[PDB]
RNA sequence: CUGACUGGGGCCUGUAGAGCACUGAUAGGGCUAGGGGGCCCACCAGCCUACCAAACCCUGUCAAACUCCGAAGGGUCCCAG
RNA sequence: CGCCUCCUAAAAGGUAACGGAGGCGCCCAAAGGUCCCCUCAGGCGGGACGGAAAUCCGCCGGAGAGCGCAAGGGUAGAAGG
RNA sequence: UCCCCCGUGCCCAUAGCGGCGUGGAACCACCCGUUCCCAUUCCGAACACGGAAGUGAAACGCGCCAGCGCCGAUGGUACUGGGCGGGCGACCGCCUGGGAGAGUAGGUCGGUGCGGGGGA
């Protein structure tokens, strides 16, 4: 889907205002413009999670624009574990480099065998024009086992979309699972301490 | 990744640099043989002289020679005296060297 | 390395030197000197050039020899090992093929006493 | 070419025991062989020196067919 | 129990405490990790504490994933002696842990036995920990 | 300096007298070391050969 | 330069076909030899006879040119190898002594090799250059069975101006060179 | 009148922070030598591995004696108070 | 217990502890002066004896080699051969 | 003064790797030879000399491509000079001035000085 988003402009309010007045500052750049921002922060929330880095928001601008963006990055408050920034990325009619989302699809047989699908991506970097973005990327998983596992080259894509990460990256794999039959081995395991790297004349 | 042509060039004309004089720098093809003096802290060429300027006749060895008097005779006409020979990537000699004998018979102190 | 790959010796005669070839018996020297007549006790010093590519010629085209023998010799052995016939099995052990006892002796295919 | 260290290259006559000679180069101005291109099995496609065979075995044995039947 | 194969240096200095996290803040692997709400080191033997605990909560199943590696070789003077005469015997490793960082995360399970299993697996820590789930801010990062 | 590594004079060859202290090592270099130094008496280069320090 | 049956076998016979098999549009496009390398890896005259000067006496009658020694670059415990010991000898043919060297290599060496099979034709560099074994050197006319003490044979390295295997293929068997297969 | 301090200007720096390009550490995954294990073989090669795992890569990290980076400041000279 | 190198040392210099780590008490007659030439380690492919590694050939390869010996700085446009 | 080539510098990869295409009148290479000066721990490969049939194949030069490499904002953050608070502490905040690195947008398949040869 396409969501929306009124923005507002900044000039030079502190950030830090800003985030007391719930506010979420953000930029909105591409080749051509670049523009201060910011976002209520609680309505943004809403439409981030729902429209992460893959749909569309739409910034309805308070001088009557609405202009086509994907979120390009997000800074978080290390410590607090909040959104403290938005890179607004302004859209225009000629291809983009985006990640788009990978669905995957069936039941690991490696799965039932008692594995866990280990999802390493869970989207994929793929460059499209944008009037074209795909809702996601299906991937049938169901005849995976243990310790199986699916790259970027088994994607299949649909049209006019074409991969922007290297085919020979690992997108999935079935590992096996956490065993408590394995604790009293791990346990009764004996290590050699560690060995200091020899300096001088000895090396 | 430079060669040994490269490294030489560059070795020898460090050391001439570092003297500071106005460098006598020979430029030898397969049928010319080319020579300019240099102020390395303006960057500019002074005088000039080569066998495809005069369009000089045959043996390499007397026409370089022959460079090198018309390279001092219009050198000295400039207030040029004293001068560091270039020989690059060249071994000082043949060619190169009968430039820079002629070159001192016209009264560049070298 | 003239005949026949190999370098046979001077200083003896040729039927006595043509032995020192892999393929050439006391037999297949009287064999050779006799059909391009080159008396048997003549020394392969003074050998005549053409009495040698005589000597060549005659040996090198009749008989197989030097390589080409030692190697069918060991296709034969080899394919006896591979159709699983007895004569095989006892190539690969190394073990006596002529029906020889086994107790004792046999220490030519077996080689030196393997103590215990 | 350094003078004093290198063996003078002359014209020779190499002769093979076919009949062969070579008009070449070398240090000796008249070697002989016991062979040559010329007449080498490999070369000369395939002259099987002896062993044209056919092998002849393992079928070729045939002696005989009188078994009944 | 977790500590290098092999290092430069036997006995590191102390250092200090001081800041958030310099990263390792986002979920980056599995659906629900255990974030650090105050400093400290964290010993080896804590580690694996909180580790056998998730995985015997899990009885059998579910991946864990565990974020920190002790590193930081650990001295202590023998008992009973005075100060001076060099630096004590290092006697443990632990990894510097700052607020912020995600130590462990866990995926192939319900969303009640990531909950249960972190934790449990914070009780085992010297410190305060909230439990958090993978979200879009994490795929952003 | 060693047992094997000597400290050694440097007398000149024509007026005699030692103008220069150096070292060999007597192992490597067993030979008397003759070297061409300035001799301030004689005032102009000269041969000198290592002698006993 | 000297009239060479080679030499002149490259000019007239074997420089057409080649342009011929692969439609070359520049004249230094087509395959020439540049030079041929040889090197007895001696490594038995280091501490051993030193005076593998019978060798460098072998080698320069077979080429025609006295070869050069090749010295270690570092110690090695276990082939008893101190940095700097003489392990061997190198002489670069090029132009007129490497098309004779080729010429009676193709024409008298190979032939007497031991139960000659012919040259190993996966040896191609990958570059187009080729290199080849010998295990004696008695296999040249220039070596007696007289003058010779110890078997040595050499490395051999063809070098070629084409830059595949399949162009340098055509040449060298082209030139002469019998392949196995 | 040169001083502490201060203005402006130049040059020197490798800390805080950060980073992983080097030297080391490092969890997992991919890949892929060498090993361990299992079918098959001793006739020399094969086939399978939810086993330990080099090197490479990927995601994610650590370091007083790591640095592709790198502040605030600090130092010093000139002119000015 | 003197001397050298690194860190601690808070980005000038300096800075302590029975703080963390290593070295020196030599050596070279060339391993010194100058002139000339030369360029490594390593990885892939190829080659008798010949291997992980001897020597040879090709391609890639800014310096990860080398610089007598600790460590640091420096360094192939050489201080390396 | 305008384009092309040849020298020789400056900035110091926005200048590189790779791919493609193009250039021989001129110039530059290779080239043609090794008598001669000179040269090879062997080799006219290199260095060097005398040449001028050929070729732009190699090298060089010039365009073009952003796969790599290199450069890279803006905004926000870390850290911080100076000034203040809080916590039992490990530590945490605020004011003023300064302000990264990572990353994002994006940039780049060089720019320029001097002399010489040719071209209008
Ligand atoms: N503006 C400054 N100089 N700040 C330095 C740090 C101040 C204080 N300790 C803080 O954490 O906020
Ligand atoms: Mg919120
Ligand atoms: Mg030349
Ligand atoms: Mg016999
Ligand atoms: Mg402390
Ligand atoms: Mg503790
Ligand atoms: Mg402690
Ligand atoms: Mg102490
Ligand atoms: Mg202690
Ligand atoms: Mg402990
Ligand atoms: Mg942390
Ligand atoms: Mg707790
Ligand atoms: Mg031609
Ligand atoms: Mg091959
Ligand atoms: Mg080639
Ligand atoms: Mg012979
Ligand atoms: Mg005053
Ligand atoms: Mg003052
Ligand atoms: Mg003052
Ligand atoms: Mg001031
Ligand atoms: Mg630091
Ligand atoms: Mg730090
Ligand atoms: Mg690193
Ligand atoms: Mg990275
Ligand atoms: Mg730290
Ligand atoms: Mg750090
Ligand atoms: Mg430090
Ligand atoms: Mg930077
Ligand atoms: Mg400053
Ligand atoms: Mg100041
Ligand atoms: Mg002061
Ligand atoms: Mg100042
Ligand atoms: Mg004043
Ligand atoms: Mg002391
Ligand atoms: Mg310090
Ligand atoms: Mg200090
Ligand atoms: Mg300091
Ligand atoms: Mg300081
Ligand atoms: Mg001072
Ligand atoms: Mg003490
Ligand atoms: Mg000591
Ligand atoms: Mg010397
Ligand atoms: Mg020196
Ligand atoms: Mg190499
Ligand atoms: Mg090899
Ligand atoms: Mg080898
Ligand atoms: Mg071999
Ligand atoms: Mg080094
Ligand atoms: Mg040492
Ligand atoms: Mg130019
Ligand atoms: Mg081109
Ligand atoms: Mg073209
Ligand atoms: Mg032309
Ligand atoms: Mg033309
Ligand atoms: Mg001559
Ligand atoms: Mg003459
Ligand atoms: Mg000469
Ligand atoms: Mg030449
Ligand atoms: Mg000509
Ligand atoms: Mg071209
Ligand atoms: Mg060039
Ligand atoms: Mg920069
Ligand atoms: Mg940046
Ligand atoms: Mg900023
Ligand atoms: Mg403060
Ligand atoms: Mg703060
Ligand atoms: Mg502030
Ligand atoms: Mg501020
Ligand atoms: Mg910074
Ligand atoms: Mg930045
Ligand atoms: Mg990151
Ligand atoms: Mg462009
Ligand atoms: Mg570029
Ligand atoms: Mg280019
Ligand atoms: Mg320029
Ligand atoms: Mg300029
Ligand atoms: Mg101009
Ligand atoms: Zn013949
Ligand atoms: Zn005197």
């Amino acid at each position: 889907m396409e969501y929306r988003l009124k923005a507002y402009y900044r000039e030079g309010e502190k950030p830090s205002a800003l985030r007391r007045a719930g506010k979420l500052p953000g930029v909105m750049y591409n080749r051509h413009l670049n523009r201060k921002v910011y976002v209520d922060l609680v309505e943004f929330d809403k439409v981030f999670r729902q429209a992460s880095i893959h749909h569309v928001i739409v910034l309805e601008l308070p001088d009557g624009q609405s202009l086509p963006t994907l979120v390009r990055q997000v800074n978080l408050d290390k410590r607090r574990r909040r959104p403290e920034h938005v890179d607004f990325f302004v859209l225009s009619d000629e291809p983009v480099e985006m990640y788009v989302p990978l669905r995957f699809v069936g039941t690991p047989a490696g799965v039932r065998a008692g594995g866990v699908l280990q999802e390493i991506h869970r989207d994929i970097l793929v460059k499209v024009s944008p009037r074209n973005i795909p809702e996601f990327i299906e991937v049938d998983v169901s005849g995976l086992e243990i310790g199986d596992s699916l790259h970027a080259s088994d994607l299949k894509l649909p049209p006019g979309v074409e991969l922007a990460v290297s085919p020979e990256e690992t997108i999935a794999a079935v590992v096996p699972p956490e065993d408590v039959e394995k604790l009293a081995e791990e346990a009764a395991a004996e290590v050699a301490e560690p060995e200091v790297i020899k300096k001088g004349k000895e090396e | 990744r430079l060669t040994a042509y490269e490294r030489r060039k560059f070795r020898v004309r460090n050391r001439i640099k570092r003297t500071g004089r106005l460098r006598l720098s020979v430029f030898r093809s397969l049928k010319h043989i080319y020579a300019q003096i240099i102020d390395d802290e303006k960057g500019v060429t002074l005088v000039s002289a080569s066998s495809l300027a005069l369009k000089l006749k045959g043996n390499k060895t007397e026409v370089a020679r022959q460079v090198g008097r018309a390279l001092a005779e219009k050198a000295l006409a400039l207030g040029i005296k004293q001068v560091a020979f270039d020989r690059g990537p060249y071994k000082y000699h043949g060619r190169v060297k009968a430039l820079a004998e002629g070159a001192r018979e016209g009264g560049l102190e070298f | 390395a003239r005949i026949a790959g190999v370098e046979i010796p001077r200083n003896k005669r040729v039927d006595v030197a043509l032995t020192y070839i892999y393929g050439i018996g006391k037999a297949r020297a009287k064999e050779a000197l006799e059909k391009t007549g080159i008396n048997p006790a003549t020394r392969v010093k003074d050998l005549t050039e053409a009495e040698v590519v005589r000597l060549r010629e005659y040996v090198e085209n009749t008989w197989k020899l030097e390589g080409e023998l030692r190697a069918e010799v060991a296709a034969n052995i080899k394919r006896l090992m591979d159709i699983g016939c007895y004569r095989g099995l006892r190539h690969r052990r190394g073990l006596p093929v002529r029906g020889q006892r086994t107790r004792t002796n046999a220490r030519t295919r077996k080689g030196p006493r393997k103590t215990v | 070419m350094k003078e004093g260290i290198h063996p003078k290259l002359v014209p020779a006559r190499i002769i093979c025991g076919c009949g062969n000679v070579i008009e070449t180069y070398s240090t000796k101005p008249e070697i002989y062989v016991e062979v040559c291109s010329k007449c080498h099995p490999f070369y000369t496609g395939q002259q099987r020196f002896v062993d044209t065979e056919g092998r002849v075995e393992r079928f070729q044995r045939r002696y005989g067919d009188s078994y009944r039947k | 129990m977790l500590m290098p194969r092999r290092m430069k240096y036997r006995k590191q200095q102390r250092g200090r405490l001081k800041g958030a996290t310099k990263g390792g803040d986002y979920v980056a692997f599995g659906d629900y990790g255990l974030v650090a709400l105050e400093p400290a080191w964290i010993t080896a033997q804590q580690i694996e504490a909180a580790r056998v605990a998730m995985v015997r909560h899990f009885r059998r199943g579910g991946k864990i994933f565990i974020r920190i590696f002790p590193d930081k070789p650990y001295t202590k003077k023998p008992l009973e002696v005075r100060m001076g005469k060099g630096k004590g015997n290092v006697e443990g490793y632990v990894a510097v842990v700052k607020p912020g960082r995600v130590m462990f995360e866990v995926a192939g399970v319900t969303e009640e036995q990531a909950m249960e299993a972190l934790r449990i697996a914070g009780h085992k820590l010297p410190i305060k920990t909230k439990i958090v789930r993978r979200d879009a801010y994490d795929e952003a990062q | 300096a060693s047992e094997v590594r000597i400290k050694l004079l440097l007398e000149c060859t024509e007026c005699k007298r030692r103008n220069y202290a150096t070292e060999k090592n007597k192992r490597n270099t067993p030979n008397k070391l003759e070297l061409r130094k300035y001799c301030p008496w004689c005032r102009k280069h000269t041969v000198h050969r290592e002698v006993k320090i | 330069p000297l009239d060479v049956a080679l030499k002149r076998k490259y000019y007239e016979e074997v420089r057409p076909e080649l342009i011929r098999r692969f439609g070359y549009q520049n004249v230094w496009e087509v395959p020439r030899l540049e030079k041929v390398v040889i090197n007895q890896g001696l490594g038995e005259a280091k501490e051993d006879a030193r005076i593998l000067e019978k060798a460098a006496q072998e080698l320069a009658l077979i080429t025609g040119q006295k070869p050069a020694v090749t010295r270690a670059k570092k110690s090695i415990s276990n082939f008893k190898l101190r940095k700097g010991m003489p392990i061997g000898l190198r002489v670069t043919l090029r132009r007129d002594r490497m098309w004779i060297f080729l010429e009676k290599l193709l024409n008298v060496a190979l032939p007497r090799i031991r139960d000659f099979r012919g040259l190993n034709p996966n040896s191609f560099d990958g570059r187009g250059n080729y290199n080849l074994g010998l295990r004696e050197q008695l296999i040249f006319p220039e070596i007696t069975y007289d003058m010779v003490d110890a078997l040595r044979g050499m490395d051999i390295a063809v070098v070629t101006t084409a830059e595949t295997d399949e162009e340098a293929r055509a040449l060298l068997e082209l030139l002469g060179f019998p392949f196995r297969k």
